[PDB]
């Protein structure tokens, strides 16, 4: 049930980025802002989203733009609360403990940057950038939100996927 | 000519520094779906005048 | 039950405004004040209401006036609380999500301006002015009340109905 809902939201709110014929990342529609990590280079596989003007900020490694009017109903809804526990993801479940996002399997692959991490109610919590290999686990270098502030969490040894 | 050119260079540098400081202060507010803090909006002019 | 009460309340608290013989908007009684959208043009189909002095304000696009004594018992009861969820409407049910009023049907048509948006207990929440086509949905540009203040919420691209 939750998996089907999450996949349905992901179908309507995630777009692959095409560069030199190979996928490099994903651009997601959160709230009313187009999302894309800055270090990932390419063009959105969408005519409408390709022409938007992007505001770049290398401090947080994120590029954002205002979504067009006619895609406002096909965008996810967000939140800023991060209680301890587990959260859903396209590659399984992520463990949130002590302010850290951890991948139980270490199944992350380069080129998967830009895939949002979802809440239990289908809301978006954060946007992944890369992962750091801690033994059998893999901590996530992720861009999360406060009430009104963006914060970039980067564990030591993270590699930009 | 030398004095005029130096004055123009200095004034351009100061104006660029003001614009860059404005952009650096107001960059994080366009990466959230949040409010712009009218207190800061008054002092620091931004492109969104009424919307967002 | 709820639908029947809402339509009975709408019958007692809506008067049609007709211009050149055709209706263009509706003026509704909320609390103890006659409220009509300012942008609509015409006259109210009521001898008592049409003779009042309507205060004008272009910022909020609203006309207000004081109701006479003998229609005070025929006026809705107002409120200022806006919890997240579902609210009633004349053309169906409206959804309140993320500070926005949206129409699930997307069947908004010119000439429906001024119809109140109703609460669960029959209280009036806002007033409809126009909406913006969000593809399959439409974001409403509505006039609400704070504790003691009026505000206007207009999503981008909205058209006056």
């Amino acid at each position: 049930k939750r998996e089907r809902m999450c996949m349905k939201i992901e179908n309507d709110c995630i777009f692959e980025v095409k560069h030199e014929g190979k996928v490099t990342g994903y651009a997601c529609l959160v709230g009313d802002k187009v999302m894309k990590p800055a270090h990932v280079k390419g063009v959105i596989d969408n005519a409408d989203l390709a022409k938007l003007a992007f505001k770049k900020s290398s401090k947080y490694d994120l590029e954002c733009a205002q979504i067009p009017v006619h895609m406002r109903s096909d965008a996810s809804k967000y939140t800023h609360e991060k209680p301890e526990g587990h959260y859903n993801w396209h590659h399984g479940a992520v463990q949130y403990s002590g302010g850290r996002f951890t991948i139980p399997t270490g199944a992350g692959k380069p080129g998967d940057s830009g895939r949002p991490i979802f809440d239990n109610k289908g809301r978006v919590v954060a946007i992944v950038l890369g992962g750091a290999n801690e033994g059998s686990r893999t901590a996530l270098s992720v861009v999360t939100w406060n009430k009104d502030m963006v914060t970039r969490v980067t564990p030591e040894g993270s590699e930009e996927w | 000519v030398g004095m005029s050119l130096l004055a123009l260079i200095s004034i351009f540098a100061s104006c660029y520094m003001l614009v860059a400081a404005r952009s650096k202060c107001l960059t994080p507010y366009a990466l959230t779906p949040g409010a712009a803090v009218p207190w800061t909006l008054g002092i620091l002019c931004c492109a969104p005048r009424a919307h967002a």
